[PDB]
């Protein structure tokens, strides 16, 4: 029949009081419309996948898909909780988390939020990277583009924008937010998808400026459409900002790969005042422990542009870099032991890596406070793999604590021309190169993998070739 | 729903120079604790009143506007829609060699601690201006004038690097050695993170506040 039969499946939420079944136990009432609901939501959702349901759900005259968007428009909140949900699912949007504050849902959609495959025990850096670095394709056809752009097309036709409106400023505040979202990720994807004369009448919202900043229409709705523009308004600085990399390692690879395509396109005095004066702020001399150093004063003297160790021969700078030797030590349990959810863990991450690339600007003169530190990393991997005559069993270890995190100070460091000839002095490469056949540790060959610069020759690739072909086949597969 | 005889009551009898002053602005401070976030429906309707109070003062050391400006900073994140007429008045009272000193300390107070719970990116241009021309003006309000500065370098982010010429020239010729300032322009020029980098301050604020 025309439509009696194919318009069933909208009954549950059309009819504010549904009866499926005649004959039913009374003592399972409320969960037997939530049930409802789900089965329901399914079908709507599997019908406008399909093209013979698309049209009849959207036909010229009277059609489904207008009782469907006329009967959000009613004040129900039970309705609308429902119908929200089936709005995202049609578009594949991902749900916000519950709540009355417009930021604590903002920061639930954004596209750089954590997930469990990026663990190391998962897809270490691979699988971050498929969803934050875009695709390598500008002219190929996307063609479930298409299919989001006839059904967005066929919503704005029937009114759905209008009907956003009227739900943003008249409802809840919990609904309120989930509307005002949901209405900002169509104005994102209408933008990039829809054509030239889709667009006219696209971003227009002739019913929002109706409720308008005027003195006419009650004042609890002026402000409340208000706000909404001003919440929605920060709703584009979070696609303005894109995908950010979570983990160093990846963040580290991205900012070598522009730092090369920049170099090939042909500040302070820092006297003696200066530095003195940061370096009693800094709380590492007097006070002889960590906890207790200002860790935002350090990273400052570090990476200062003039002070490298070589300016400015001062005594009391021997004392800081020597202080500050032994902290970073993996011989002096002193930073490899701590867990890996502190609290300044990515500060001390940061700071390490950015130490050692302080060190190396001084070639004649921080080699000696670097000779040291590098060779006792490499006596720290013959213990943890069990190269050396001592237990493999610190595998655990080097999962909870920041002792993995050592991979990227000797990584930071092949990036530099003198910091890869470093690394033949103290024999780091071949300690690299011995531990690729290892049958028991594969979450050790996944941060070496991960870790090494490959934008010039050498060493670099040579250990790279061997593990995509002399290794576990998992171990393999990731590389 | 008896807010708005409150609010048109205190219109008639809020005479700009009167004995009757600072219980308005007690009330002021009281009223916008019980409503608590809903204040912004009747904070316009007084906003008139207000305006005219910084450079309409006949009070010896500006004391009625200090009175309004500690008031000021209990907003919080109320006023929205109404702080591009709000905050070039505050911006006003610092940036005049002729009002008195304690009058400019509190402006300079009231702007970093309304940072706290509001965003400043948008109204860059319209406060920076006074900041870099009073650090070389007054010799005496460099060490306060820096903490409201630095209090807006940290919401901004790489889009202060093109400032630093513009600032640099006042902070060698005077010799300023801000410790929190040479802190935030470190993590400008050099590279820190990416995820830091360009963030909203507002999503900031409620990541530490959680």
């Amino acid at each position: 029949r025309a439509d009696v039969e194919l318009e069933r499946i909208l009954a549950p939420y059309t009819d504010f009081h549904y009866r499926h079944s005649p004959d039913t136990a009374e003592g399972q009432l409320k969960e037997d419309r939530e049930a409802r609901f789900l089965a329901s939501k399914m079908g709507i959702i599997a019908t406008f996948r399909s093209w013979a349901g698309i049209i009849n759900l959207c036909k010229p005259g009277n059609s489904g898909i207008q009782s469907l968007i006329g009967v959000l428009c009613i004040p129900n909140m039970e309705i609308r909780r429902g119908l929200l949900e089936v709005l995202y699912d049609i578009f594949r949007l991902p749900l916000p988390v519950v709540t009355e504050e417009f930021i604590e849902a903002l920061l639930s959609v954004d596209p750089g939020r954590f997930q469990d495959s990026w663990r190391l025990s998962d897809g270490f850096v691979a699988a971050e990277a498929k969803t934050i670095l875009p695709h390598r394709a500008r002219s190929r056809p996307d063609l479930m583009d298409n299919y989001l752009a006839l059904i967005l097309s066929a919503f704005i036709r029937n009114g759905l924008l209008e009907g956003l409106v009227e739900v943003i400023t008249n409802s809840d505040d919990h609904i309120s937010v989930r509307a005002t979202i949901l209405l900002g990720e169509l104005l994102h994807m209408a933008n990039t998808i829809l054509p030239h004369s889709h667009s006219h009448h696209l971003h227009c919202l002739p019913t929002l400026m109706n409720m308008a900043a005027s003195f006419d229409i009650p004042k609890e709705k002026r402000l409340r459409a208000s706000a909404a523009l001003n919440c929605l308004k920060r709703f584009h600085e979070m696609k303005k900002r894109g995908p950010k990399p979570y983990s160093l390692h990846l963040d580290h690879i991205i900012q070598k790969a522009i730092a090369t395509h920049q170099k090939r396109d042909q500040i302070l005095k820092d006297t003696e005042e200066a530095l003195l004066i940061n370096l009693r702020d800094s709380q590492v001399l007097q006070h002889k422990e960590n906890l207790e150093w200002n860790w935002n004063l350090i990273g400052t003297i570090l990476k200062w542009p003039n002070v490298n160790l070589r300016n400015y021969k001062d005594e009391q700078l021997h004392r800081f870099v020597r202080r500050l030797l032994y902290f970073y030590k993996p011989s002096s349990k002193l930073y490899a032991n701590l867990d890996l959810d502190f609290a300044k863990a990515k500060q001390l991450t940061v700071v390490g890596c950015q130490f050692t690339e302080f060190l190396l600007e001084s070639e004649e003169d921080g080699q000696g406070y670097l000779e040291d530190l590098v060779k006792d990393i490499v006596q720290w991997l013959n213990a943890s793999s069990g190269m050396k005559p001592e237990r493999s069993l610190q595998n655990n270890g080097l999962l909870t604590t920041l002792s993995q995190h050592y991979f990227l100070f000797i990584g930071t460091l092949s990036c530099h021309p003198h910091g890869v000839k470093m690394l033949e002095k103290c024999s780091v490469f071949q300690c690299l190169l011995n531990l690729c056949s290892l049958k028991n540790q594969d979450h050790l060959l996944k941060l070496t993998v991960s870790s090494l610069d490959y934008s010039r020759d050498g060493l670099a690739r040579v250990i790279l070739s061997k593990i995509l072909t002399a290794a576990t086949d998992a171990c393999r597969l990731y590389a | 729903p008896y807010m708005d005889e409150i609010v048109t009551l205190m219109r008639e009898f809020w005479v700009m120079n009167t004995s009757i002053q600072s219980t308005i602005i007690l009330l002021i401070e009281q009223i916008v604790v019980a409503l608590g976030g809903e204040f912004k429906l009747y904070l316009p309707q007084l906003i008139p009143h207000m305006l005219r109070v910084f450079m309409h003062d006949n009070s010896p050391g500006r004391i009625v506007s200090i009175k309004l400006l500690a008031a000021i900073q209990l907003f919080g994140a109320n006023l929205d829609d109404y702080l591009h007429l709000l905050l070039p008045p505050i911006v006003k009272l610092f940036d005049a060699p002729e009002a008195p000193l304690p009058s400019r300390k509190a402006a300079l107070e009231t702007v970093d601690r309304l940072t706290e719970s509001l965003d400043f990116t948008d109204y860059a241009s319209r406060i920076i201006h006074p900041i870099v021309r009073t650090l070389d003006q007054s010799p005496e309000l460099r060490s306060t004038a820096m903490d409201t500065l630095s209090s807006l370098v940290f919401q901004l982010g790489k889009k202060y690097q093109i400032f630093i010429p513009m600032v640099n020239k006042v902070l060698v010729r005077h010799r300023i050695n801000h410790q929190r300032y040479d802190v935030l322009i470190c993590r400008i020029v050099k590279g820190y993170t990416l995820a830091d980098e360009e963030e909203d301050p507002l999503i900031y604020q409620h990541r530490m506040l959680r």
